[PDB]
């Protein structure tokens, strides 16, 4: 049993900033490469920032120089922030869509 | 010394070979089979003769006139019967090569007609010459009417004989059976049984004594290994049933994971 | 629209199969796709090897039947892409690389043994398994916990053409000669159903002496199982009898119902049964189709069913006189995918 | 292909009312027979379920050893023995069929047989 | 643990030809085991898609399924004037076998 333990988002508006924050329950964050999958209003789950636990912030070209992206690996969790048709509901997993998925929660930006 | 020790270990290994193929011979694939249905009745003619013979020599050496009443009557019957029906196997070859009425006929001459000329032979126990029990080294005059259907058998064998084997050289010289294994399977046993027990016999009736003693010993397993062991049919489903226990026994000798999930596919 | 998936246990890989069933016709076998997706920071090794393999469990020991080696490393020295093959690769990304896999023909189908009362844990039976794992080179060691195992199973069904029904004829007469014991029997189908009602329809005459005892009824199921050697097993699924007799100078003729199922064959040891997923029940594996004039010599369980009658006489000690029809039981061709698991789940 | 059933008879509490459902183009060993509970005026509900094939059956938690469902294969008829029914049970049960392998739902349903306690 | 599935639409009213479309959202989560029961006013209810993708056979073209994660919706393109009924939901994947709470839909 892995507790996929996401909170943060809500109502945004326009320019700016809703923290996001994971915490992972029953696994270990030496070795894996978190993707943090955002969703659409409609389907067909996509990628959007990729980082192994050094370096390589590897970005989905659509969400480059807009985005930020941090890892710690003491505290057991991930951290997202954004700054500035982005509306949609995030989800957390591994590169890999190894870890099952969560409800999650769902930003709106107005 | 050996008169005694090697003649009963002879017939020793008779009924044990025989009763060995009987069981083989009694319940498999081809217990009704035809070809079957005349060597198994060979084997219980020698068995009938080689359990005459055990039984007489252990009440000589326990020593009673009724004890050997049963003994000895199966025993001339038993030497007769077994190259009347000898003929027998000769004659399935002869049809063979050339069931229905036939096995009422080859019935009535193993275990028929040879049981209508052995009875007077016990018959004339009373009347004349009982002389306690048979002992058959008596005056000539209660011979010759028990050898004569094994004599005459043996005639009438070597006249197949003759004619089987101009037959088969004839057949095989153009093709036809050459190397079958139906018809040349059963004459090559047919062509070592025949000659061999029949010269035994005839040559010996009319150091020398000793050394014929272990050869109607050996007849029984002879025939039995010349029958059932060499068989090639036989081995093939001895086989069958080897491989079966071997095969069943190895199948059953007593000596992290993540589940499957799924994901949605673009289309 | 759906694929399936089995995350590694350190979640560092995951194999995608479009389906867990490919069908296997007469001398065609449905290539196996898929995708492998490796994270990055994790290809140091730099070769990605899935293997497909076939073993056959006995008692234990794995007696591999055929490898198959595919490496999906980022060089990957044609294999033209499916359309389910390349659908996965664009919805994952570029980090995906694809593997196919080309089953040769005339190979056993995915039939388990059922265990008897006396469980062993591992049912024996031929297995198809696929498996991915990283390693720096073939010969080092692949331990379970940085790889994966998804089974396959490889099935076969009814053709779209029927057959000639089943018939045949015998004669047995025993020490008395003329009058024959005429018997004959028929099928209404060479090809039946899963769970479809037998049929079959006996004339037997004897104007013989002889009267003729209850007949019997049995369908028998043959396992050809050899791993080191040949050996044939019998067992009778189905079993069923009537007290009818057949007087002497008349003529019978009857119709049996037979139907197949293990519902009471739970405690016969030894029959064979369909591929297991992990623990699901499968019914009565279906028989196994020729390529006509095939070599014989496959090294697997082969399931052919036949159907016999016995009918023995009181001979006035008594003998049986039996005619064996042969018979082919197979699933029919699902529509959209058949369920590998039982689907009412308690 | 035709599933046909009466189920007629008034019914008191603490009583047993037996169910035949014949059914016809089709066997029991496959095709599991299910029967499903709908309560006038409310949605549809399932009671029980037989697989002659498997050997297994399946009841509701609310009627669990309750009820008693049973088929022959001589006259391919399947049953519904209920004892000891409560106040809630006025509803109409319906016969439906479904295929034993490769489930595809219930496509075959009972005329329907109206049940008052 | 039970399993416990709403029809969010409990009833509506349309004309011949709008587009109607009708959810359902389940608790748990069910691979494809989604069976649609049409069911006229004292009639067997009858079958109309199963596995939530397939069309059953005899079936009117009009009508189709689709599944996006969990909610698991139906939709018909022209609303035949027959074609007024109560639409029930169902699951086939574990053992409650647990219906929907029922959509009637009228002219
Ligand atoms: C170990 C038994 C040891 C023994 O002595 O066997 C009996 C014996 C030989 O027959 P055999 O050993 O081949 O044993 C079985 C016999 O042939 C039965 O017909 C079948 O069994 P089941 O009934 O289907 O289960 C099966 O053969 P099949 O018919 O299936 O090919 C065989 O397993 O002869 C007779 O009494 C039968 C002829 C009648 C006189």
């Amino acid at each position: 049993q892995v507790q996929l333990q996401e909170s943060g988002g809500g109502l945004v508006q326009a320019g700016g900033s809703l923290r996001l924050s994971c915490v992972v329950s029953g696994f270990f964050f030496d070795t894996v490469t978190m993707a943090w999958y955002r969703r659409a209003p409609g389907k067909h789950r996509e990628l959007v920032a990729s980082a192994t636990a050094g370096g390589t912030t590897t970005y989905a070209d659509s969400v480059k120089d807009r985005f930020t992206i941090s890892r710690d690996n003491a505290k057991n969790t991930v951290y997202l922030q954004m700054n500035s048709e982005d509306t949609a509901v995030y989800y957390c997993n591994t590169f890999v869509r190894s870890l099952s998925w969560g409800q999650g929660t769902q930003v709106t930006v107005s | 010394s050996s008169f005694q020790v090697m003649y009963t270990v002879g017939y020793s290994l008779s009924l044990g070979a025989l009763l060995l193929a009987l069981a083989i011979l009694g319940g498999l694939s081809k217990l009704h089979c035809t070809r079957n249905a005349i060597h198994a009745n060979l084997f219980a003619s020698f068995v009938l003769k080689a359990s005459s013979v055990l039984v007489i020599d252990g009440l000589l050496r326990t020593r009673a006139v009724a004890g050997c009443r049963v003994a000895a009557v199966f025993m001339q019957y038993g030497i007769v019967a077994n190259y009347c029906w000898l003929l027998v196997e000769g004659l399935y070859l002869h049809n063979l090569l050339g069931e229905r009425s036939f096995f009422s006929l080859y019935l009535g001459i193993g275990w028929g007609a040879p049981m209508l000329f052995v009875v007077p032979w016990a018959v004339v126990k009373c009347l004349f010459e009982n002389v306690q029990c048979w002992t058959s080294n008596d005056n000539m005059g209660f011979w010759w009417i028990l050898r004569f259907p094994v004599f005459l058998a043996i005639l009438i064998n070597f006249f197949i004989f003759v004619r089987i084997v101009q037959l088969l050289v004839a057949k095989l010289r153009a093709r036809q059976m050459h190397h079958t294994d139906y018809k040349f399977r059963l004459a090559k046993s047919t062509l070592t049984l025949i000659p061999l027990l029949g010269v035994h016999e005839v040559v010996f009736a009319f150091a020398k004594l000793f050394f014929d003693l272990f050869l109607s010993s050996f007849q029984g397993l002879l025939v039995a290994v010349l029958y059932c062991f060499l068989n090639k049919e036989v081995q093939s489903e001895l086989r069958r049933r080897w491989h079966r226990w071997r095969l069943g026994k190895v199948l059953w000798e007593e000596r992290e994971s993540c589940t499957t999930a799924s994901s949605s596919l673009a289309k | 629209t759906r694929v399936f998936k089995k995350a590694s246990p350190n979640g560092k890989l995951t194999v995608y199969l479009g389906k867990r069933d490919f069908v296997d016709h007469i001398d065609l076998v449905e290539p196996v796709d898929g995708v492998v997706l490796v994270d990055p920071e994790y290809l140091k090794e730099r070769r990605v090897y899935v293997t497909l393999t076939a073993a056959f469990r006995y008692g234990t020991f794995r007696k591999d039947l055929f490898v198959a080696n595919v490496q999906s490393f980022p060089p990957a020295p044609k294999k033209p892409l499916t359309r389910l093959q390349e659908r996965l690769i664009k919805k994952l990304g570029e980090h995906a690389y694809p593997f196919t896999f080309e089953i040769p023909p005339n190979l056993p189908s995915s039939v388990t043994l059922q265990p008897g009362p006396e469980d062993t844990g591992k049912a024996i039976g031929v297995d198809y398994e696929v498996k991915a794992f990283v390693a720096e080179n073939l010969e080092e060691k692949i331990h379970k916990r940085n790889s994966v195992r998804l089974v396959i199973e490889k099935v076969q069904y009814a053709p779209e053409r029927p057959g000639p029904q089943p018939t045949a004829e015998t004669t047995r007469q025993f020490l008395m000669s003329d009058k024959p014991l005429h018997l004959e029997a028929s099928l209404d189908k060479e090809i039946y159903y899963h769970g479809e009602p037998i049929s079959v329809n006996v004339h037997v005459t004897n104007n013989t002496n002889k009267t003729v005892k209850k007949i019997k009824i049995s369908v028998r199921q043959y396992a050809d199982i050899v791993l080191f050697n040949t050996a044939q097993y019998k067992v009778p699924v189905a079993m069923e009898e009537a007290d009818d007799t057949v007087a002497p100078s008349s003529t019978f003729s009857k119709v049996y119902t037979l139907t197949p199922f293990l519902a009471n064959n739970r405690e016969k040891r030894g029959l064979a049964l369909d591929g297991k997923l992990k623990h699901e029940d499968t019914n009565l594996a279906s028989s196994t189709l020729l390529r006509e004039g095939a070599n014989r010599e496959i090294l697997g369980i082969i399931v052919s069913y036949k159907v016999k009658v016995k009918l023995v006489v009181s001979r006035g000690a008594s003998s049986d006189v039996a005619v064996e029809l042969p018979f082919t039981l197979m699933h029919p061709k699902p529509k959209e995918e058949p369920p590998h698991r039982e689907v009412p789940e308690h």
